């Protein structure tokens, strides 16, 4: 059953394709004879599932890109390895951790550029980076510039092979369609070999290299003087006077005497004093612990030796009596659509990111991180961005599927087509929620300001005011908080700082974590996120419930997945469509995130980071302001977007001018993007008419007619640069003022 | 009093009795010479009104039942 | 031809839906459709979801005219199956409404008269000036 | 002088702003070593700082109370660089670019795909009409008096 | 090799080639004369 | 609704066809006491109608918020207390 | 544009600081530090958790118009 | 209520009634044109304003024009 198949030369390589602009559309091959011609050879390219209706084009298609995207990873790994090992401070960094700025990127003198250069220490002069390689270096061992160069030859060598690995597959050895369909090998062997196999792979590196290196660097042994790596594993003596355990070999791996490696494979929670970042052989165990459950179960689903679960007959056999024939069918579509299986992969890499983002800055990993103020918001932003888009793109992918390759003889009675038929109910039960918690929260905002205006804070939903307490997060967090003791007592200290219990870290005069309290204004921001995803869920999911008819229009399967209305009758049918569905679950995505992510900074700056001096005594960067001044969003306005913006508009004739400098294009993007959202094709194409007319007057009108840009057209234009001016306004502000005040 | 002291009174637009208001409120608004919570002016209708000769408040009183006469009419 | 009547058919196979009548049927019209089938096949309700046609005579109450051009749309074009539909008042009135004289309407048919054609190009339209305080549309002459 | 504007040269508050300037880069080098690359990239800096200065001041730019260079744009004979020079360079390149790309449109008009010759540029012919474009003035005055610049039937709506 | 000079002659890679060579033209210049305010001659 | 077979249409029955039901609808005429009813009809019937309900309402409630602004004490309301404290004066010396 | 010009222009007239429109007038970032986010200190400090002034109720309509121009969006 | 004008410079390809949702054209014997047949609108009653007869002629303007007027229970296209 499970075996190799391909096929010989399907397509042969030649240039002749590529003089021919729209070959891979039947209708683009012709030419062009209107502007609108080009945006729509740049709009279906990687389309596959448009072009062809065989399944097996589709996926060798999707196989070689795939390719294609990991060798341009490829190159982006060793462009920033070889900016580091060339153009950076990362030795004096490693001499002295704790005064000298990160840098890796440095500027030509052209035309005045040189200002940018700042004067990030270690005699060196560029651009202070973020993105926190510096200590995941240091975390991996590495002390010279020579293994940063090696490891960028390294990577240029596998995008040269991610390359010739793209074209074999396409051009010379085609899988056949059967080959993709193996999803329960498929699964195996990704399941063990890819996650398994990989952690065991760095649970050995770290075990072998980083344990004895970064062991020694918190010593304090010089980075010059510490040897290399091979010669903790030619020379074992050295690794067992770090860790004595080693003397014995494997012998107690065997005869199962675990409990002898119990100095460098640790459980114990918290951060390292000296570095601020989790305990490495907590890594080490961890990362062998996951390698072990992966392999374990990567070895479940049936093959070609009998063994094993069947995925088939596992879906086929949930099933109940309230929902009639359960999850039958669900394996056809599975391995029959790839836009069911990206909208399910992109939500999930989605949530994952996000969870990425909290357990990063609840439990920093890398030594010298969490003092690092500037790497730890822009990491938490960044990935947090990320996870966002990815949500959103889960929705478009599946509302495709619903409207392509949904077929209603397969979907009987299971549980897509029950869903399909009490969809009024849901989008009307969360509506009402959505009303509830955007009342009952902003509500309560707006009634502080009303109360804070008229002379009566007395009446205010604050702490010293009527108090809203969430109590549940509280109990949640002095449990967990009381774990190494009961219910968890192998452990030495909580897996974090921020529960209640504990106490402070601090490197370098830099708090590095702390107790996190939580209030009414928790409580009030919690209920304000639960409002806004609840809202972006209803958008999304509205968008794919009724992708396929309503009673507005019951034929709306008809007219594609991406059209622009069904005309001016019935009222006005403008954005029927899934694509306009997700146009807005953009803003509202937009909108979530960046209530998110100034939560975030806010309470940081007030009740984390800052500063701590002898006597063990802390000072805020915002002098705890936090639990008074965010219950209002007069507030917000002062307090943090007036006052934290003081860094980047005064960035003038500085090193962080470039910051003010995009802090003004990006405003100037945002609001550009106003006049394709507001504003219709007619107006355009009536203005573009009288001035084909005056290049006519001239002999010089052009032989592909100018064309105002398509309606669908105009709200993806509008909505790019409206996300691309937003993001970049809190790109640069929050750049200038955590690297100004950090 | 404004008419006594151009440069140095704000000038009243009208009284505030809203229920709403608590005590500092009351407090805070209470400018002028007034004995209760006003609005300050920004029209410029005192300048206007005292460049044409009115002086006192016969003069604006009668001003508005002429115009109230007008109106009717 | 002679316009049909209504009988008491089988409905098809369906289990269901919220997007089914609502109080306008009550107070107001609803329509029906009508058609016969060689076989039970499974089609695509107008209103959301799969149901199963009877094999014979099939009827089937829905809220829009629309609706049922839909679904006589795809039955004619899928599944090879002549249709009819109707509307139905609630005083008990039934008006046969699609196959008007029994032919399509795109297929010309004897008997027919145009309605709303005008013997002019489209440019030749008057000015809404000349038909100043005048009921005309300046369309309808 | 013109607007009551002092020389640059003459002028206080440019030499206050050259100072400043200077004084803000030593600053910064003080904390490099004295022959490593910082240092030499800020005296670098800083030579070119004192050029720059030096040209401005020696250039003839008049100068405002703020101590920054006014321009002057109004024809005078005394201030022709700041203005009209660059924009007769301008005129003169901006004409040559257009009058090529006008002259390649009109030769590619007449051809069996004209839309694929617009996407797909013809190299040869486009060097060669780029290269006739060194005198642009004439050639543009030529057809604006033989008559074949304008056109007189071109397509319009409803008036 | 008649196919390679069709498709560099298409739009987006003579305008990257164009664009390109115009940029170095400006940098090279603004190295070797900079700061530029008014025209000397 | 017939009824009869997977028949769902019957003009003979067009409030079933068209699904006009009584879904929860009790039409059990005991519910509560006589003496209560009598008490009740006798007392409340006078407001029902709803003419005279409309003037009732109108007068007492332009009556009642009258009465309760005009003669409120200043010790519940902020607004007729008025000021206890001395005036501040302006940026320029603005009174 | 053309009252934040005439604004700004009197602001500075008024404080007899000219200087500050004539060096800040010739760029944007200019105009977004000195006019704007300078001037609006007061007005976002009508009411704070320290009490309230009479600018309370010009910061609540500067806020309230905030709100209405974005719900327009 | 919106109003359905047919003008003479049909062609007869019957593109507009096949793509009507609410059948609200039909075909009429006609001489003027080489199929010999004209497009009509009588059941103007029904017609939501969707505009795909619209899109759907070819002429160098239209020879179906859908002129928007008072809107009804059936124009506003309600299910309820
Ligand atoms: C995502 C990949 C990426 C990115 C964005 C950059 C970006 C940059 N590189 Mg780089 N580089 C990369 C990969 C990358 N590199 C790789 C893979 C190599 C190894 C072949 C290099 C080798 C390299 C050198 C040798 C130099 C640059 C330089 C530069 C800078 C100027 C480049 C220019 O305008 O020409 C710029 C910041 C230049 C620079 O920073 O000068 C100061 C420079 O001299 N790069
Ligand atoms: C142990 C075996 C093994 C391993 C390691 C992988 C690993 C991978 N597969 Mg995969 N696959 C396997 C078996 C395996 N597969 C089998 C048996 C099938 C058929 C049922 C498939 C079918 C399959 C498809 C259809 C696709 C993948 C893709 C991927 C990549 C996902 C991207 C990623 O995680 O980037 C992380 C990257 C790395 C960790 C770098 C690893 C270094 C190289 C790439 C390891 C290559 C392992 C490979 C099996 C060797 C082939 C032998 C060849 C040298 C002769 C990843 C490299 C996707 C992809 O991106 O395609 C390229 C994709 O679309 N796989
Ligand atoms: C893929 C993972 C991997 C690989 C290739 C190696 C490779 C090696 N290990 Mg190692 N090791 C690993 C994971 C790994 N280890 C892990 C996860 C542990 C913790 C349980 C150990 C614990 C360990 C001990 C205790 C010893 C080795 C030793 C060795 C060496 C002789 C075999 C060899 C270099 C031996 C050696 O020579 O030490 C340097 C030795 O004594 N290893
Ligand atoms: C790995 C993730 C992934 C993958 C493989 C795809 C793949 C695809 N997307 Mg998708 N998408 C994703 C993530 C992904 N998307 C996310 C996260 C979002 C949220 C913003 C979207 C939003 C999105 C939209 C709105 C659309 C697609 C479309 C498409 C298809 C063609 C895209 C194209 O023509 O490029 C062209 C590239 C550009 C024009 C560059 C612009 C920058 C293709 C199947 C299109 C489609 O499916 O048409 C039927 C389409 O309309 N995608
Ligand atoms: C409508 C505005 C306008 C226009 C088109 C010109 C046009 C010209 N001016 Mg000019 N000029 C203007 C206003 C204008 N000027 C004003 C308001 C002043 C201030 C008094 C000057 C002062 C001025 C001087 C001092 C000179 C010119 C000169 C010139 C000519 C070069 C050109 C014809 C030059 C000229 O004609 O030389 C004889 C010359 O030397 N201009
Ligand atoms: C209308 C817009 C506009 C105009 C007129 C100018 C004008 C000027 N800029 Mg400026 N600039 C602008 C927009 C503009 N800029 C924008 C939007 C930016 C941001 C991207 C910049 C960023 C910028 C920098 C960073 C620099 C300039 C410089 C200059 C000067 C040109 C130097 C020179 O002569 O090169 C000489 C080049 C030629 C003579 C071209 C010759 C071409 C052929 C070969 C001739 C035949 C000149 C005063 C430079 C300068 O010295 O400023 C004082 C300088 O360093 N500008
Ligand atoms: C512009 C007219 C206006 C006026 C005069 C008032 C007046 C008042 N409002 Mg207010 N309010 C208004 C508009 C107005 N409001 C608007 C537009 C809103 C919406 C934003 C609100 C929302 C609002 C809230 C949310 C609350 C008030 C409250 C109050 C009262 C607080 C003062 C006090 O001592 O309470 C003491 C008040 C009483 C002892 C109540 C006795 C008055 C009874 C109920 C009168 C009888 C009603 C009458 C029959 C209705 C006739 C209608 C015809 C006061 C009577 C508070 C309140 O109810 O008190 C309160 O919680 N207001
Ligand atoms: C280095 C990594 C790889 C880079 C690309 C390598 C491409 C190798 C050849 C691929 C095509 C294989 C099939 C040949 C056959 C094919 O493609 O079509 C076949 C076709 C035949 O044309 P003829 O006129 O010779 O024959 C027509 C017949 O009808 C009668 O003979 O064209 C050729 O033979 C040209 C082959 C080279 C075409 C590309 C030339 C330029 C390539 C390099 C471009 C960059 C140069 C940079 C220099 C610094
Ligand atoms: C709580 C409801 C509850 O018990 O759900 C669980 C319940 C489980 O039903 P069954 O036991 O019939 O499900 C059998 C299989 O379909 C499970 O995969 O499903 C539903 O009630 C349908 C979804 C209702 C969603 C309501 C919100
Ligand atoms: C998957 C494997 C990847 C790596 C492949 C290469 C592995 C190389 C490391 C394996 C050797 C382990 O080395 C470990 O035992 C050696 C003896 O066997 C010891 O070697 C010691 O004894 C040897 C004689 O047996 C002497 O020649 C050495 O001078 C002495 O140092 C090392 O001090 C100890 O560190
Ligand atoms: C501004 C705007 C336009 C007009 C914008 C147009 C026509 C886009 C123009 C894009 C660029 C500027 C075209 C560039 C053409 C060539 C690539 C130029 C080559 C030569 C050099 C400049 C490289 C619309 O068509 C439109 C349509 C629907 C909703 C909103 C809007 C809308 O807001
Ligand atoms: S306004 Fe635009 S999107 Fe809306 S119905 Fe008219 S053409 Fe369609
Ligand atoms: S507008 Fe729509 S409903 Fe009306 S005639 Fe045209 S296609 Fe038919």
């Amino acid at each position: 059953e499970v075996k190799i198949m391909v096929e010989k030369d399907p397509v042969k390589t030649s240039f002749e394709k590529w003089a021919k602009p729209g070959h891979f559309s039947r209708t683009l091959a012709k030419g062009p004879n209107t502007t609108t011609w080009i945006w729509n050879l740049h709009a279906d390219a990687h389309d596959f599932d448009s072009h062809t209706n065989d399944l097996e084009e589709i996926s060798r298609k999707v196989f070689s890109a795939h390719f294609g995207q990991l060798a341009v990873i490829f190159i982006w790994l060793s462009g920033m390895y070889f900016h580091g090992a060339r153009f950076s401070n990362y030795e004096a960094w490693l001499s002295d951790p704790t005064h000298i700025k990160p840098s890796a990127q440095v500027v030509w003198p052209i035309v005045g550029q040189k200002i940018l250069n700042g004067d990030v220490g270690g005699g060196f002069q560029g651009i202070q980076i973020t993105s926190g390689f510096f200590q995941l270096w240091r975390a991996s061992g590495i002390t010279s510039e020579l293994q940063l160069y090696t490891t960028a030859i390294g990577g240029l060598i596998f995008a040269a092979l991610m390359l010739f690995a793209g074209w074999f597959h396409y051009h010379k050895a085609a899988p056949k369609l059967a080959w993709f369909q193996n999803v329960e090998s498929m699964l195996n062997h990704h399941l063990a070999g890819l996650l398994g196999l990989g952690s065991l792979a760095w649970a050995g590196h770290q075990v072998h290299v980083s344990l004895p290196i970064n062991r020694l660097l918190d010593a304090g042994v010089d980075p010059k003087e510490i040897p290399l790596p091979h010669e903790f594993i030619l020379n074992r003596d050295l690794l067992a006077q770090l860790y004595p355990s080693f003397s014995k070999g494997l012998t107690p791996f065997f005869t199962l005497n675990w409990s002898e490696y119990s100095d460098f494979l640790t459980f114990r929670g918290g951060l390292n004093p000296v570095t601020g970042g989790l305990w490495l052989t907590d890594t080490a165990h961890h990362h062998l612990a996951i390698a072990v459950l992966f392999l374990v179960a990567g070895h479940m689903y049936r093959t070609n030796f009998g063994i094993g679960h069947s995925m088939k007959e596992i879906l086929e056999a949930h099933k109940g009596p309230f929902t009639g024939e359960g999850h039958k069918g669900l394996y056809e579509i599975l391995t029959t659509s790839w836009h069911a299986q990206l909208a399910i992969n992109l939500a999930m890499l989605g949530s994952l990111t996000i969870i990425v983002a909290h357990h990063m800055y609840a439990m920093p990993p890398y030594p010298y991180l969490a003092t690092d103020y500037a790497t730890q918001l822009s990491l938490f932003t960044h990935h947090m961005w990320i996870g966002g888009f990815l949500v959103v793109g889960a929705a478009a992918h599946a509302a495709i599927f619903m409207v392509r390759d949904y077929d209603p003889t397969t979907q009987y009675n299971n549980l897509l087509d029950r869903v399909l038929r009490h969809r009024d109910a849901i989008i009307s039960h969360l509506n009402w929620v959505c009303i509830f918690l955007g009342f009952h929260s902003f509500g309560l905002y707006i009634h502080n300001d009303t109360m804070s205006a008229l002379g009566r804070p007395q009446d205010m939903f604050s702490d010293t005011a009527i108090q809203l307490q969430p109590v549940f997060a509280q109990w949640i967090q002095n449990t967990h908080a009381l774990a190494p003791s009961l219910t968890a007592p192998n452990a030495t200290a909580s897996t974090s700082l921020t529960w209640g219990g504990g106490d402070l870290v601090a490197v370098g005069g830099k708090v590095a974590l702390l107790p996190i309290p939580l209030g009414t204004a928790d409580f009030l921001v919690h209920h304000i996120h639960a409002f806004t995803i609840h809202v972006t869920v209803l958008i999304l999911l509205k968008g794919v419930l009724f992708a396929r008819s309503s009673r507005l229009i019951p034929d709306k399967a008809n007219l594609g997945f991406r059209f622009p209305c069904d005309g001016p009758g019935r009222g006005g049918t403008c954005q029927v469509s899934a694509w306009d569905h997700v146009f807005l679950g953009l803003f509202w995505m937009y909108n979530a995130i960046s209530v998110v992510i100034f939560h975030f900074s806010w309470k940081m700056q007030s009740d984390v980071w800052g500063s701590i001096s002898d006597q063990g005594v802390v000072t805020h960067i915002t002098g705890g302001n936090f639990a008074q001044s965010s219950i209002t969003i007069n507030g917000w306005l002062r307090d943090f977007l007036w006052a934290q913006a003081s860094q980047v508009i005064q960035s003038y004739g500085s090193s962080l001018s470039a910051y003010g400098l995009l802090f003004l294009g990006a405003h100037f993007v945002w609001a550009f993007s106003l006049m394709f959202l507001f504003s219709g094709r007619g107006y355009w194409q009536e203005l573009i008419e009288s001035i084909v007319w005056a290049h006519n007057k001239l002999k010089v009108a052009p032989a592909i007619q100018p064309r105002a840009l398509s309606i669908v057209q105009g709200r993806a234009v509008g909505v790019a640069h409206y996300l691309l001016g937003g993001i970049a306004t809190t790109w640069a502000f929050f750049l200038a003022r955590i690297i100004s005040v950090g | 009093a404004w008419g006594q002291d151009p440069l140095h009174v704000r000038p009243i637009a009208h009284a505030i009795w809203d229920p709403h208001f608590g005590q500092p409120a009351v407090e805070a608004f209470t400018r002028g010479g007034a004995s209760g919570p006003v609005n300050i002016a920004y029209s410029g209708v005192y300048q206007w009104w005292y460049t044409i000769g009115l002086r006192t408040n016969q003069d604006l009183y009668g001003g508005s039942i002429f115009l109230l006469f007008v109106s009717a009419l | 031809t002679p316009p049909t009547l209504n009988a008491d058919t089988p409905a098809p196979i369906f289990g269901g839906s919220t997007g089914g009548l609502l109080r306008k049927a009550q107070v107001e019209e609803f329509y029906v459709i009508t058609w016969e089938s060689p076989k039970e096949q499974i089609f695509e309700m107008p209103t959301g979801g799969a149901a199963i046609m009877r094999s014979g005579p099939n009827l089937l109450k829905l809220a829009r005219k629309e609706q049922c051009l839909a679904l006589g749309a795809r039955l004619r074009t899928k599944f090879k199956i002549q249709y009819q539909f109707y509307r139905v008042f609630p005083n008990g009135e039934v008006q046969y409404l699609h196959p008007k004289d029994g032919v399509y309407p795109e297929k010309v048919n004897a008997g027919r008269s145009p309605v709303g054609v005008n013997n002019r190009s489209i440019g030749k339209n008057a000015n809404p000036a000349e038909l100043k305080f005048a009921h005309k549309q300046a369309y309808d002459l | 002088d013109v607007a009551g504007l002092t020389p640059c040269k003459e002028s206080k508050g440019f030499a206050k702003r050259e100072k400043q300037e200077i004084k803000k880069l030593e600053s910064r080098l003080k904390l490099y070593a004295p022959d490593s690359a910082p240092a030499l990239a800020l005296n670098a800096t800083i030579e070119k700082t004192k050029r720059r200065f030096a040209f401005y001041g020696n250039e003839g730019l008049l100068c405002g109370t703020d101590g920054l260079p006014h321009l002057i744009v109004d024809g005078d004979q005394a201030h022709l660089g700041e203005f009209v020079y660059p924009g007769l360079v301008f005129l003169y390149i901006a004409g040559w670019i257009g009058w090529v790309g006008r002259a390649y449109l009109i030769d590619v008009r007449t051809s069996k795909k004209p839309t694929e010759k617009e996407i797909i540029i013809d190299v040869p012919l486009a060097l060669r009409i780029m290269s006739k474009g060194l005198t642009w003035p004439v050639a543009a005055i030529g057809e604006l008096r033989s008559g074949k610049l304008v056109e007189k039937s071109a397509n319009i709506t409803v008036s | 090799m008649q196919d390679v000079k069709t498709y560099l002659s298409t739009a987006p890679v003579l305008a990257t080639l164009w664009f390109g060579f115009l940029a170095g033209l400006l940098i090279e210049i603004n190295r070797f004369f900079p700061d530029a305010l008014v025209l000397p001659l | 609704k017939y009824g009869e077979k997977s028949v769902y249409f019957d003009l003979g029955e067009i409030d079933n066809t068209t699904g006009n039901w009584d879904l929860y609808g009790n039409d059990d005429p005991n519910r509560y006491n006589g003496f209560q009813n009598k008490f009740f009809e006798t007392f409340a019937g006078a407001f029902t109608k709803r003419g005279l309900l409309l003037k009732f309402l109108v007068l007492g409630g332009a009556t009642t918020i009258g009465y309760l602004g005009s003669t409120s004490s200043p010790d519940l309301l902020a607004i007729k207390n008025g000021p206890k404290q001395v005036p501040v004066m302006g940026p320029r010396g603005r009174k | 544009w053309v009252t934040f010009y005439w604004h700004w222009k009197h602001i500075t007239l008024w404080q007899g600081n000219v200087a500050q429109f004539n060096e800040s007038s010739t760029y944007l970032m200019g105009w977004l530090r000195d006019y704007l986010w300078l001037n609006s200190s007061q007005l976002i400090n009508g009411y704070n958790p320290f009490g309230m002034n009479s600018l309370s109720v010009w910061a609540w309509m500067f806020l309230f118009g905030h709100l209405v121009w974005a719900t327009g969006f | 209520a919106h109003s359905v004008k047919i003008y003479d410079t049909c062609i007869g390809c019957t593109q507009c009634v096949r793509a009507c949702p609410t059948d609200v054209l039909e075909m009429v014997p006609w001489d003027g044109c080489k199929a010999s047949q004209i497009a009509s609108a009588p059941r103007t009653e029904d017609c939501v304003g969707c505009k795909r007869c619209e899109s759907a002629c070819p002429t160098d303007f239209l020879s179906v024009r859908v002129y928007l007027g008072a809107e009804t229970t059936r124009s506003m296209g309600l299910a309820y």
